[PDB]
DNA sequence: GGATGACGATT
DNA sequence: CGCGGTAGCAGTAGG
DNA sequence: GGATGACGATT
DNA sequence: CGCGGTAGCAGTAGG
């Protein structure tokens, strides 16, 4: 399914403190924050990368 | 599911069946015409080292139009497979 | 929402009675039946046209 | 005689 | 893998 | 000392 | 616009 797919790239993006080390994927909009782990993110049609 | 919450249901020889579809749908288009059903990789594979050469076709990778479900339901004991009643080792391998 | 837009296309493609007297797309897989009006069909990642 | 629901593109 | 909420109009059906 | 939950790619 | 269910492992935390 493309959504898990599109969740494996939010997970590339994200880049608030205790993701990752070396964001390889620019988080161009809401792709999560640190106050939830990342599960805040907005949605596909939203972020930009 | 079944072995463990139901005891000796398993047991019931014929009582679980299985579905199945062909895994690739290969159409020959210029030479003659006809399509071929592939249940398996190895037999798919055979063929395509052993006659593919001998036509222009293509391969279609496994939603099937209803028509050729109909097929499917037609002859529906080449699809169908039972599993064999709980043997020894079996239990033990679940 | 590319959700939407989804939607549009399987609606353009529905193939039951009932539905487009002429289907611009084909529907190659469950678009959808007579018996719930196109609501049945499946996910889009699963459906071609 | 007023209420609820279907239909469809969008949140 | 799947379920749910809302707008907006015209007319039909249900108590 | 047994139970529940987090994490993540996929149904 | 949004919510929910399940597998699979290792280890931590809660009662």
């Amino acid at each position: 399914g493309e959504q898990s797919l599109a969740q494996t790239i939010i997970g590339l993006a994200q880049n608030f403190v205790g993701s990752n080390n070396i964001y390889l994927l620019l988080p161009n909009g809401a792709f999560g924050t640190r106050a939830t782990g990342g599960k805040d993110a907005a949605a596909a049609r939203y972020i930009y990368t | 599911f079944l072995e463990s919450s139901f005891p000796g249901l398993l047991d019931i020889q014929g009582f679980l069946l299985e579905f199945i579809t062909p895994i690739i749908k290969v159409s020959i288009t210029k030479p003659t015409k006809n399509t071929i059903a592939f249940y398996n990789m190895p037999d798919y594979e055979k063929w395509r080292e052993e006659e593919s050469h001998k036509f222009t076709w293509k391969q279609k990778y496994y939603t099937s139009l209803a028509q050729e479900v109909r097929e499917y339901f037609s002859n529906l004991d080449r699809h169908l497979k039972i599993f064999h009643s709980l043997q020894g080792n079996d239990k033990d391998y679940i």
